[PDB]
């Protein structure tokens, strides 16, 4: 059962700079006929991967010469030389010399000056409460880096439970980022109280950004 | 010629 | 060109069976091997099957116990994979792909199969508008808020795909059992709610799209 096991986890490249990843595997990839059946793969968000280069080094019909891949028996190293902000997303090794097998991805994440959320906040929807649920709802838009915390607080108490926070991918466009927090509670425990709050945390900001309303005023 | 190498033997 | 599309994938409940199917076109079918691979959630991609040209040998993933069968049909260019007695593991994103001297040169777009005994459900669609007497800037944001469903996925466009600038649409998380997702759009404060907006929310599984208009 051959590893392939590659490195970073996640790089982040400044625009027109180069990006370096390893990929190692456990078995050297020279087979018994002498080919070495090394590849990478490009996985862009929301896409299926597309071949970047196969057998080592060879480009996929497509693919610009600043994409480099190199390396021997078990060492293998992907280069991109001036980094675009389009060449973004998940890019995996995989071998197929022996039964085969894909390394766990590295994220290439393009760099950028910081910027601050727009932060944004709804209250359930009649729609909702008539059927007898409470979501509330925080955006933050448009953000670098990709680190940043919510905190919601209900009549001025954090409350933990019952919230998901989900962020995009990296947006190739603006290389921000922007992610979801979603408050669910019971109407019951909606209707008892007042004050909804969602906080933001983020290295833009020196204080947190807030955004609240209140229930009897919607 | 083979396209699956690793079925090879 | 060259194209992979999967068939629709979705629920099937543990022990049960399915069969997805892939069509090719652009390229001379049986000049080409072909695979399935599977992405499984917080894993990486796995090897499922492969297929010689006429179909007289395959390869599978040795955990796959035979429960697998790929195939082909070269009067249709169609590629088959027959799943049976379905297990939680086999839950995943899978993908067709055409295979050349040992890489996989086309992929498909993938199809989720998701192995449960839950209930197919569709989605509520709540929409999001600014209010609470809050005050109006030069822009708006607005949102769908996509709750309760299952399986995955869902699609959503604005205005039938014809808003797509300045949308984001948030990954699904699941809850108690049930996927939740949301999407924001901001326009010019000036043309909503003028000129209308809604969001429109496919769910396969339960054969359902939702086109909720955007009130304020």
């Amino acid at each position: 059962d051959v590893v392939m096991t590659q490195t970073p986890l996640s790089l982040p490249v400044s625009l027109g700079d180069q990006a370096s990843i390893s990929c190692r595997s456990s078995q050297s990839l020279v087979h018994s006929n002498g080919n070495t059946y090394l590849h990478w793969y490009l996985q862009k968000p929301g896409q299926s991967p597309n071949l970047l280069i196969y057998k080592v080094s060879n480009r996929f019909s497509g693919v610009p010469d600043r994409f480099s891949g190199s390396g021997s028996g078990t060492d293998f190293t992907l280069k991109i030389s001036r980094v675009e902000a389009e060449d973004l997303g998940v890019y995996f090794c995989s071998q197929s010399t022996h039964v085969p097998t894909f390394g766990g991805g590295t994220k290439l994440e393009i760099k950028r000056a910081d910027a601050a959320p727009t932060v944004s906040i709804f209250p359930p929807s009649s729609e909702q409460l008539t059927s007898g649920g409470a979501s509330v709802v925080c955006f933050l838009n448009n953000f670098y880096p990709k680190d940043i915390n919510v905190k919601w607080k209900i009549d001025g108490s954090e409350r933990q439970n019952g919230v998901l926070n989900s962020w995009t991918d990296q947006d190739s466009k603006d290389s921000t980022y922007s992610m979801s927090s979603t408050l669910t509670l019971t109407k019951d425990e909606y209707e008892r109280h007042n004050s909804y709050t969602c906080e933001a945390t983020h290295k833009t900001s020196t204080s947190p950004i807030v955004k609240s309303f209140n229930r009897n005023e919607c | 010629e083979p396209q699956a190498p690793w079925m090879e033997q | 060109e060259v194209k992979l599309v999967e068939s629709e994938g979705g629920l099937v409940q543990p022990g049960s069976s399915m069969k997805l199917s892939c069509t090719a076109s652009g390229f001379t079918f049986s000049d080409y091997y072909m695979a399935w691979v599977r992405q499984v959630p917080e894993k990486g991609l796995e090897w499922v099957a492969n297929i010689n040209y006429d179909g007289s040998s395959t390869y599978y993933l040795d955990s796959l116990k035979g429960r697998f069968i790929i195939s082909r049909d070269i009067a249709k260019n169609i590629l088959y994979l027959q799943m049976s007695s379905l297990r939680c593991e086999d839950t995943a994103t899978y993908y067709c792909a055409r295979l050349t001297n040992g890489y996989l040169d086309v992929w498909g777009a993938g199809t989720t199969v998701t192995v449960s005994s839950a209930k197919t459900t569709p989605p509520s669609v709540y929409p999001l508008a600014p209010g609470c007497g809050d005050t109006t800037g030069s822009s708006v944001t607005l949102g769908c808020l996509v709750k309760g469903y299952f399986p995955e996925s869902v699609t959503v466009t604005w205005n039938s795909g014809s808003l797509s600038s300045s949308v984001h649409t948030f990954p699904a998380l699941l809850e108690s059992g049930l996927y939740t997702m949301s999407s924001s759009v901001t326009v010019p404060s000036s043309t909503w709610p003028s000129q209308t907006v809604t969001c429109s929310v496919a769910h396969p599984a339960s054969s359902t799209t939702v086109d909720k208009k955007l009130e304020p």
